[PDB]
């Protein structure tokens, strides 16, 4: 759907929080420390 | 072996990378679809055919 700037891609999979498109969602979760992540 | 019933043409096969069944491939081939999403991606119209 275009390329995403500001959120990193993780290999984990959760439920869809913020839908982006083409099976990719975004969420605001912990990392350690808080940042926006992107996932399938 | 589901009691003699085949179920080979509706269950998915591992050979195809899309993991779609035999009937589903025929259903997808019978519909000629345009504008499936973002295919042009702001660069293909610069390649003026
Ligand atoms: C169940 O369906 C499969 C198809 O997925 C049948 O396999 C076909 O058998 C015929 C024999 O006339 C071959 O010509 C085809 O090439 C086969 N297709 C394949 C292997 O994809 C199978 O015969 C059916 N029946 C059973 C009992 O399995």
């Amino acid at each position: 759907a275009g390329c995403l700037i500001g959120a990193e891609y993780v290999n984990n999979s959760y439920e869809c929080d913020i839908p982006i498109g083409a099976g990719i969602c975004a969420s605001y979760q912990t990392q350690t420390s808080q940042s926006i992540i992107a996932y399938t | 072996y589901f009691g003699g019933f085949n179920f080979s043409q509706i269950l998915p096969d591992p050979s195809k990378p899309s993991k779609r069944s035999f009937i589903e491939d025929l259903l997808f081939n019978k519909v000629t679809l345009a504008d499936a999403g973002f295919i042009k991606q702001y660069g293909d119209c610069l390649g003026d055919i």
